């Protein structure tokens, strides 16, 4: 799901249809401002794709593994963008 | 300690030996008490240490079968000369291996005509050894003193007892060391006339541990029982074909224990055990249980039973008697006193058992007629015979058949009921027709036989030991000069006495001459090969995995260092689209007036398929190779295959990943030696890669080098046939043409300079038991086995007798059906009969 | 068969007057001439009376029987009397012969042997002559067969005897049975061995071809009889060990009780079927006794030995182990023991067992005679030649032709021949039997084999059969006419020789079996031929439909149809919808079944019942759909790899090789297609040079040796396919503007689509000798560039045509810029944008999808690339979904997708919001599991919903329905395969162009401007 998350920027199908409409309502404003001052009223299908870009912003994940753990090697084949997406800083064994 | 370790050992070549730490302590503490008190300190000490050896040596080597008897003393001599600075682990690790790590391309050539390829690829990893506390390899420029002309070293050689001589140049050296000195002279013998190895321990043994632990000690039940107390139960270990119950009853005899209850352990036999077992401990009584291994369940049960905590009599004595299981509860194993009752297996000793036992005065009256009594003997001789060919192993029998006494009784049964028939009829012999007695005497011992080629030896010693001049009195078998010479008759009795068959058992000999199975007097050196590398190939499996050998190098970097020099001798994989292109360029046979390419020819398809395999094997050779190089270092995780692989490579066999696929089909050659698997590997190719890329066939085939010889034969067949079709008459069809042989007898094998008209010319097939003279078939020469065949000259006769053999060509020396190729009529015209190579065990081998 | 009896007095009562075996429909009758069994109130009293009454009469029929046989012929006598006992009567009369035939060679009488070997022969040549009559019912089938199956071994004994008296052992070996006149008695010698015939009522029963090893374990098991030693044969499986002991029940006219020994058997379970051996004098077998736990047979032993110590001593009566009382004993027991060593169950029997019971090894059964019989059995004379031919064919073809799955040459092949060999043998008896069987073997073994393979068999079929010349082919006159006549209505269809032979075949195979399949490569025109055969049989007399379907593209669940958790009611089946609507015997439609998707042991299994002579349709509810004559099962899989060898057995397999329909095949078809256009003069000049560069020399196959290690490995006909949809992509400008060009225009065009069709997949360092090899077969290439400058980044311009370097429109930034959500055009994001331009502009056609799939390394910018392309798409003109597949994603979670975002809909027709032509995007298309078939479930669908434009509706409602969406177009990206990822399947591959985007050698067009 947050591998999913990291690549799509969406979940499909995570809120109700009505859901979204509320809050692309809070979107809009900060939208039309943000993209050059427009001051149009946006449609449905065009407000999401900003909204989807704005999560991608904000939702930062910070992933924590084991290098040793069976699953870790596992995980990198099995998830796509779990790793090739998201920058690695590796852990060393502490210096003297 | 070192000893109890060597306990531990010996857990891993069969679950039943295994004996508890807590049963150790008992002969360690009882052995110092038991010990001679000396005055002096170091006398002390060194009194405790020869008895205690001995006193555990002996308790283990009872519960220990024969096969393995020699192999426990071996290791314990080993752990005993590891902990002290005399033998590293290295110095072990060559004694088993002795260079079949090695292979002949890489190495050193040969240069000499009398040692064999491998005698010398197992010299040159002498020379490159330096054992323990040494600078230099001792045997370093041994294969130059050797390749002097110097008489002394052939004579060595080919001297019968080698061990017990002193080494030809080298001798003076090996005396001057006294600790090691005995162990760098058994693995030169190990080296050179390996066959002599079990004969060689015992005198290392002997240097190492002192006489008394190469003496056979064949304990009586008096002292077994004597060692038991009431709380410790005595298990039997049984060989299938021993039965121990009689015996416990004969000493039960002298003990007034004669009347005692017998339980025949299986399933819901546990309610009378029990009740059983419950008399015997108040009232006191032994208890004899049978067949245990099947009855797992109260096993468990009767550990805790027998235990302290429960009132037994002094006088009760338990008697376990279960042949050797997996999964036997460990509990149990660790309470008891292990003994192990194996028939003595000699041909006087095997005689002796069946008519001690069997054959009764009553059987031999039954029929009363001389014939049935002669018959009688034969049918219980040969039954004998039969059994002791096993021993030879592949030669003896392509697959070893236990024949049990119920085929001796069923076929005796059998002679019975036909004699009745022809004694109710009115010098003085029945008819009895031997022609009918041949058949169904090889039918009760028949319905084991599986093999096509062990039937029809079986049969042959029907028609040698079952023929019409048994009646006669003047009619001996075989008259061997085992000792003068022992005749091997037919006993005469006058009148039917059980006693004058078991007086003349007692006249022949203990020692068993080869020529009394039919074979030569070679089969007894192939004898001591297969039970000696059967020795090493036991105390290979319970060698430790730990990286430290010593040497200055881990078992993970030799592993490394023969990996590396592996992948650089491999050939290059090939390409399948150029192969296909290289195929098509290809000419058929008769390639002048041919006019015929591509794979459309017999040979070529088959040229094809062979290569595609050939690549499919590198491919996976490669892959492993490279993996196992990667998994030492830490680069991947060790895969289940890749350890397994490592551990192979360290001790110098095929990993069995190259050997067989998960599936269970035969991918490579089966060789046992890495080594020379990996020659075989660089010249079956050599021949495909010459073949393909040339555009000319080779004149003179190496039929071993195929993946699917029988397949290449099948080839050729379809050759001829098609250049027959045209010829007349008839035409030839694949449905009734055959293989038509002959040996080319040619004092050079370069006289051949172009191919045969028809054939294939087939080289490198060696003779088993036998010569080739030139005058057909041949008695072998002393000492010198696997005798080469010249040029076979292949065909097809198209369909359209005695002395002509009807020899088989085995894929490998292990002969089973499935290695079978196909059978060759060799002449064997002078004074030898075919029937007489039959049973001296002629076979054509591709391998070895 | 019960009567009324006691009608008059004490009435109510009933008489058994006749005993019945049924098989099947049919039934083997013996009536109880006297001996009526008047059946009393108490059961257990009349059951006794029965079992004494039934072996009164067969002895009383028998004994008349073994006095008529001499007496009449054999024809007549076999058809009057019941199976058993014309089994019984054969064999003393073959008996009687030979006897009498030795007795006179002892009294020194010269060829009075010939003489019976003569009558032996018209015995036998009878037998074989009425099999060819095909009488009613499996009954009097089994009855022929059987006595057939004995006669062989009769003839090839006595054939082969050769023994100048009675007493010689070569004939007492042989199996002798005899009516006896002295004692009034049927008795069977075996060696030295007399059992009297038991006659138990057997029936007409299937008996096993006797071998010369069969021959010699009879002896052994006898022997082991007289012995009172216990039998048990041991073997591999297969070799039908507990048939060969029944064989000789049968034989001796014994019952034989067989028990299928398990873990689960008790030696209380044992003892009771011991106890019941010993008290009725039968037989008793234990099929698989070693899979008996170790622990039992401790028990069983002392069993076995107490009831063998019994038996030698002749003891009427002896006490069992854990039993009371003593049990009455009958001379005539023996009870065996099929055991398997190299055991598949547990550990070696008890050193009790061994002794009481005399093994026989047997080897598997030598094929030669099982074939010899099964031809006589068929009505063919001269069996011993044919048997050996045909043996040495099928032994020496499966080691020299490639092993592929498909081909079988085991029993099941060798039995399905013979029964059609037959049916050729009854309609032409004067033909000669080596051409029927030469025939038989070629039309049925053809239509398996891969093109590599035909050359070699036809080779091994001449090398056997050097007598046969040449044998005519059936012509099929009809059909034949027609495929040319139906090819030519399509203007993309070419006709060649090895395609047309390809129908025919389909069309053969079609006639004879109901579930024929069509097995070959990716773009082998399987697809094409099933349409082709069918517009033909349309044409001639009766239409026939064909509905595609995938399996692996549903649930098995799914496909056949459940039973619902919720609510307890039955969901309808997508399978059995379709097959129950095409099951109906109305207006002729015959429809034919096909299901896409590779054959797996899953999914199958439910449909096994269909595939095999039975064909009726089980959906485990109860319900069975009985299949119509009308309605077939047809299969366009690939491989044929992941699917038991049984399953394949059933089905009539086709393989359509990749040389049938050549890529010169389609390529010249699609020539053909531009000339039916109405632009001949363009076609006539793009054949002058796509010939010059793709026939004339192999391109492909050249390329294919010069530049190693291709990103994506394909197939050269999907390389070609590529160069053409790129190629009409190209010139679709022109055919607007009704512009032909110049040669050199053209072969510019072609070479550009050339290099990116063919050498696309191909990464940096091999794009360069791609580039090197073009310059040495002087093909136009940009002469003029910088260093590392190849093909790839130059194009043809519409407008003025020459080689242009492709130079990335210039970037204006968006006004506020975020460096994250900033994407600019790139030299890679250009060449993407064009050819996915080319492939998705296009008109949909047979070549094209309308469908483009950049495979790349990890963050190469293929995700980026097609989000460029898919932004500067007008919103009423062109819609753009995207959907990111995972290795979880199923094809319900793709389906369930699709299936909403195009709901607006135009009649039957399914369609995006308004009429929009929306193109779904397919990110990380490889994700999703391989299973260990190794079969991507839900690309399967994907392939499915490009390739037909449409899937089936899993609704519950409504099932068997397409929907079909008109307009829409896919991208897919994908990593490319090797290193633990996915390869897509090799099938879905083909509709998609295909090409490899790269890491730029500058970054600096790039981040340059940022
Ligand atoms: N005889 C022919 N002449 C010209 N073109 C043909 C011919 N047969 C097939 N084609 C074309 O070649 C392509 C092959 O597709 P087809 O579906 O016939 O093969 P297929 O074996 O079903 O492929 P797949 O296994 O991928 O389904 C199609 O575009 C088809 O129109
Ligand atoms: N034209 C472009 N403008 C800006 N960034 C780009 C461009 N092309 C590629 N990139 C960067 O390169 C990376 C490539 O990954 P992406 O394009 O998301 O797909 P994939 O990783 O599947 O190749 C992206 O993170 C993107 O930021």
């Amino acid at each position: 799901y947050i591998n999913m998350v990291l690549s799509t920027g969406e979940i499909p199908n995570l809120l109700a249809k009505d859901e979204r409409e509320v809050w692309l309502g809070d979107i809009s404003q900060a939208y039309c401002k943000e993209k050059n001052l427009g001051n149009i009223d946006p449609p449905q299908s065009e407000l999401w794709t900003y909204f989807v870009d704005r999560v991608r912003d904000n939702f930062h994940i910070m992933l924590c593994f084991s290098p040793v753990g069976q699953k870790f090697r596992e995980r990198a084949r099995k998830f796509p963008a779990l790793f090739n997406e998201c920058t690695i800083d590796w852990f060393l064994p502490w210096p003297e | 300690s070192a000893i109890y370790f060597t306990m531990i050992e010996v857990s891993l070549v069969n679950w039943m030996y295994n004996s508890s730490l807590e049963q150790f302590l008992k002969l360690f503490i009882e052995s110092i008490d038991l010990s001679e008190k000396a005055q002096l300190p170091s006398n002390r000490v060194k009194n405790i240490i020869s008895f205690l050896t001995f006193h555990v040596y002996r308790y283990v080597n009872r519960g220990l079968f024969e096969k393995d008897k020699i192999t426990f003393i071996l290791m314990m001599a080993f752990k005993i000369l590891t902990t002290a600075g005399t033998i590293s682990s290295g110095d072990v690790s060559l004694f088993l291996k002795s260079g079949d790590a090695l292979d002949i391309k890489s190495e050193r050539q040969k240069q000499i005509s009398y040692l064999e390829d491998n005698q010398w690829l197992n010299i040159l990893a002498l020379s490159k050894h330096t054992f323990s506390g040494q600078t230099l390899p001792f045997f370093k420029e041994l294969p130059d003193l050797i390749s002097r002309s110097e008489n002394q070293w052939r004579n060595w050689i080919d001297k019968n007892d080698p061990e017990n001589f002193p080494i030809p140049d080298f001798a003076e050296s090996i005396n001057q060391e006294k600790e090691i000195g005995s162990f760098i002279s058994l693995c030169l013998v190990r080296s050179l006339r390996n066959d002599r190895t079990l004969i060689a321990t015992q005198n290392f043994i002997s240097n190492v541990l002192g006489k008394e632990f190469t003496d056979p000690i064949s304990y009586p039940i008096e002292g077994i029982w004597q060692e038991s107390s009431n709380m410790d139960p005595v298990l039997f270990l049984l060989s299938a074909g021993a039965d121990p119950t009689s015996s416990i009853d004969e000493l039960a005899k002298k003990k007034k224990k004669f009347p005692c209850e017998k339980v025949s352990m299986g399933e819901g036999q546990e309610r009378v055990a029990r009740q059983v077992i419950m008399k015997g401990f108040v009232e006191g009584g032994w208890v004899i249980l049978q067949n245990c291994h099947l009855g797992l369940k109260f096993m468990e049960e009767i550990e805790t039973l027998v235990s302290p905590i429960n009132q037994i009599h002094e006088d009760f004595r338990l008697w376990i008697t279960c042949e050797q299981h997996p999964k036997f509860p460990l509990g149990l194993l660790q309470k008891t006193l292990k003994v192990t009752n194996e028939p003595p297996k000699g041909l006087k000793a095997g005689l002796y058992k069946t008519f001690t036992t069997i054959i009764t005065q009553e059987f031999i009256d039954k029929v009363d007629h001389s014939n049935w009594r002669s018959l009688i003997f034969t049918i219980c001789f040969l039954h004998s015979i039969v059994i002791e060919r096993k021993k030879f192993g592949p030669l003896g029998w392509c697959v070893p058949y236990e024949y049990n006494y119920s085929d001796l009784e069923a076929s005796l049964l059998y002679i019975e009921k036909y004699l009745t028939n022809l004694m109710s009829t009115p010098h003085n012999l029945p008819i009895s027709m031997n022609v009918v007695r041949y058949m169904i005497c090889e039918v009760q011992y028949g319905g084991r036989i599986t093999d096509d080629l062990d039937r029809e030896l079986f049969i042959t010693y029907g028609e040698t030991y079952l023929k019409d001049g048994i009646f006669g009195n003047d009619y001996f078998f075989y008259d061997i000069m085992v000792d003068q010479k022992f005749k091997y008759r037919i006993p005469q009795n006058p009148s039917a006495e059980l006693i004058k068959y078991q007086e003349y058992i007692a006249k022949v000999p203990t020692v068993d001459n080869p020529e009394v199975f039919g074979l030569h007097s070679n089969a007894d050196l192939t004898f001591r090969l297969k039970e000696s590398k059967e020795m090493i190939n036991t105390v290979m499996e319970t060698r430790p995995k730990d990286s430290s050998v010593g040497g200055g190098k881990t078992r993970e970097e030799i592993v490394q260092d023969k990996a590396k020099d592996m992948l650089k001798n491999l050939p290059p994989d090939y390409n399948d689209v150029e192969v296909r292109e290289l195929v098509s360029k290809l000419g058929g046979p008769n390639p002048k007036t041919s006019t015929e390419r591509g794979m459309t020819v017999p040979l070529n398809i088959f040229l094809y398929q062979e290569v595609t395999r050939m690549q499919r094997v590198i491919g996976l050779v490669r892959k492993t190779l490279q993996d196992t190089i990667l998994a030492i270092d830490g680069q991947i995780i060790m895969t289940p295959e890749i350890l397994e692989a490592i551990n192979a490579i360290y001790d110098a066999k095929v990993p069995n990943s190259w050997l067989y696929d998960p599936s269970g089909a035969e991918i490579s050659w089966l060789l046992p030696n890495l080594g020379s698997w990996s020659t075989s590997l660089s010249d079956r190719n050599k021949q495909l890669n010459d073949w393909l890329r040339s555009g000319q066939r080779p004149i003179l085939f190496w039929l071993t080098g195929f993946f699917n010889p029988q397949g290449f034969l099948t080839g050729m067949k379809q050759e001829v046939t098609r250049n027959h079709k045209k010829k007349d008459g008839e035409a030839w069809s694949l449905d009734d043409v055959v293989y038509s042989t002959t040996v080319k007898e040619r004092e050079k094998e370069k006289d051949i300079e172009q191919p045969p008209a028809e054939g294939v010319y087939i080289k490198g097939l060696y003779l088993e038991g036998c010569k080739w003279s030139k005058n057909g078939l041949d008695d072998s020469d002393p000492k010198k086995i696997f005798a080469d065949l010249p040029i076979l000259h292949v065909s097809a006769i198209n369909k359209k007798m005695s002395n002509t053999y009807l020899c088989p060509v085995y894929k490998y020396p292990k002969r089973t059906d499935k290695y079978l190729i196909f059978r060759v009529g060799l002449p064997c015209e002078g004074s030898n009969n075919p029937s007489h190579w039959k049973l001296r065990g002629v076979a054509l081998l591709c391998s070895t | 068969t019960f009567e009324s009896a006691k009608d008059k007095k004490n009435p109510a009562l009933k008489q058994i007057t006749q005993i019945q075996q049924v098989i099947g429909r049919n039934e083997e009758n013996i009536s109880l001439t006297g001996y009526y069994v008047k059946c009393e109130g108490n059961i257990e009293d009349w059951l006794k009376k029965l079992e004494q009454n039934m072996q009164q009469t067969l002895k009383d029929i028998a004994s008349a029987a073994a006095q008529q046989v001499f007496q009449v012929g054999l024809k007549e006598f076999v058809s009057s009397q019941a199976s058993q006992i014309a089994l019984l009567g054969l064999q003393i009369l073959w008996t009687s012969k030979v006897n009498e035939g030795l007795e006179r060679l002892s009294r020194n009488e010269r060829n009075a042997m010939d003489i019976k070997r003569n009558e032996i022969k018209e015995h036998m040549n009878i037998l074989s002559s009425m099999c060819l009559e095909d009488l009613n019912g499996a009954v009097e089938r089994t009855k022929v067969e059987t006595l057939v199956t004995i006669q062989v071994h009769q003839k090839d004994i006595s054939m082969d005897l050769k023994c100048k008296d009675v007493n010689d052992f070569e004939w007492q070996k042989q199996t002798r049975i005899a009516w006896k006149t002295d004692i009034d008695e049927c008795i069977i010698s075996i060696t030295d061995w007399d059992s009297p015939y038991s006659y138990e009522f057997l029936g007409a029963k299937e008996r096993l071809c006797i071998t010369p090893l069969t021959d010699r374990c009879y002896i052994t098991l006898a022997q082991a009889m007289s012995m009172y030693y216990g039998g048990a044969p041991a073997g591999p499986a297969g070799t039908g060990k507990t048939e060969t002991v029944k064989d000789l029940g049968r034989t001796l006219g014994v019952f034989v009780v067989v028990t299928n020994c398990s873990d689960q058997h008790r030696y209380r379970d044992m003892a009771k079927i011991f106890k019941g051996l010993v008290q009725s004098g039968l037989w008793g077998c234990f099929d698989e006794f070693n899979r008996i736990d170790l622990e039992v047979l401790s028990v069983v032993a002392m069993q076995v030995e107490s009831i063998t110590t019994a038996r030698k001593q002749h003891m009427k009566k002896f006490m069992f182990p854990e039993e009371e009382i003593e049990i009455e004993l009958i001379p005539t027991v023996s009870y065996f023991i099929t055991m398997n060593p190299g055991y598949a169950g547990r550990q070696e029997l008890p050193e009790n067992l061994k002794v009481l019971f005399r093994g026989v090894s047997m080897m598997v059964p030598d094929r030669e005679i099982i074939i010899k019989v099964k031809l006589a059995s068929v009505g063919y004379l001269q069996i011993d030649l044919l048997a050996k031919k045909f043996n040495v064919l099928y032994r020496l073809c499966e080691e020299q032709l490639s092993k592929q799955r498909h081909y079988d040459f085991g029993l099941r092949n060798i039995l399905s021949v013979l029964r059609t060999a037959g049916n050729t043998k009854r309609q032409e008896i004067k033909s000669d039997e080596e051409m029927l069987l030469m025939r038989s073997l070629r039309d049925m073994n053809l239509s398996k084999l891969v093109a590599d393979d035909i050359p070699l068999f036809n080779g091994l079929l001449a090398d056997i059969f050097p007598k046969l010349k040449e044998v005519p082919k059936k012509l099929y006159p009809d059909v034949e006419k027609k495929i040319p006549e139906e090819i030519n209505a399509e203007s993309y269809l070419i006709n060649t020789p090895s395609f047309q032979l390809k129908i025919i075949q389909l069309y053969e195979t079609c006639l004879v079996r109901h579930g024929f399949m069509l097995v070959g490569p990716t773009g082998s025109g399987k697809s094409t031929i099933m349409k082709i055969l069918t517009e033909v049989l349309t044409k001639l007399g009766s239409p026939h439909k064909i509905v595609i379907m995938n399996p692996k593209a549903i649930t098995a669940e799914q496909m056949y149809g459940v039973k619902s958790e919720i609510s307890d009611d039955w969901i309808p089946g997508v399978f059995s919808t379709i097959w129950a609507k095409s099951n109906n015997r109305a207006l002729k439609h015959t429809t034919w079944i096909t299901c896409d998707g590779p054959v797996d042991a899953i999914w199958i299994e439910n449909l096994n019942t269909v595939l095999d002579d039975n064909k009726i349709l089980t959906l485990a509810n109860g319900e069975r759909i009985a299949m119509t004559e009308n309605c077939k099962v047809v299969f366009e899989v690939e491989n044929l790899n992941n699917a038991s060898p049984a399953t394949v057995s059933r089905c009539g397999q086709v393989y359509v090789s990749p040389t049938d329909l050549g890529y010169e095949a389609v390529i010249e078809g699609w020539i053909r297609n531009r000339k039916a256009s109405g632009r001949a003069e363009e076609s006539d000049k793009l054949g002058n040079i796509l010939r010059k560069y793709l026939i004339n020399m192999r391109f492909i196959e050249l390329q294919s040796k010069e530049c190693k290690e291709p990103m994506m490995d394909t197939s050269p006909v999907i390389s070609v396919i590529n160069i053409l949809n790129l190629l009409t992509g190209c010139l679709q400008y022109f055919v607007q503007t009704q512009r032909t060009l110049s040669e050199q225009e053209y072969e510019k065009f072609i070479v550009y689509s050339m290099a990116w069709a063919i050498g696309g997949i191909y990464e940096a360092q091999d794009r360069v000798r791609f580039h090197e090899l073009l310059l040495a077969k002087n093909a136009p290439i940009p002469q003029k560039g910088k260093e590392n400058e190849t093909v790839f980044d130059y194009y043809v311009s519409q407008d003025y045509l020459d080689w242009k370097i492709c130079s990335p429109e210039e970037w204006v930034p968006p006004q506020s810029l975020q460096f994250s959500q900033l994407l600019l055009p790139t030299l890679d994001s250009f060449r993407a944008e064009m050819l996915l331009n080319f492939i998705l502009t296009q008109p949909k056609s047979h070549t094209c999808s309308n469908s483009a799939l950049l495979i790349g390394g990890s963050g190469t910018a293929k995700t980026s690339s097609v989000l460029l392309y898919c932004n500067k798409f007008d919103p009423q003109k062109m819609l753009f979904k995207r959907t990111n597949f995972s290795s979880a994603t199923s094809p319900f979670m793709f389906q369930s997708t699709i299936e909403a975002e195009c709901d607006f809909k135009v009649g039957k027709e399914f369609a995006p919001p308004g009429n929009k032509m929306m193109t779904i995007f397919i990110d990380d298309m490889s994700m999703p599991f391989v299973n260990k078939w190794g079969d991507q479930i839900t690309l399967e669908l994907v392939r499915q919903l490009i390739e037909t434009g449409g899937f089936y509706m899993l609704d519950k409602t409504q099932r068997g329905n397409q929907r079909k969406m008109k307009n829409l177009q896919y991208i897919g990206a994908m990593n490319h395969p090797g290193g633990g990822r996915n390869d897509i399947p090799n099938r879905l591959k083909r509709q998609f162009f295909i090409f490899n985007m790269i890491l730029p050698l500058s970054i600096e067009g790039i981040y340059g401007p940022i």
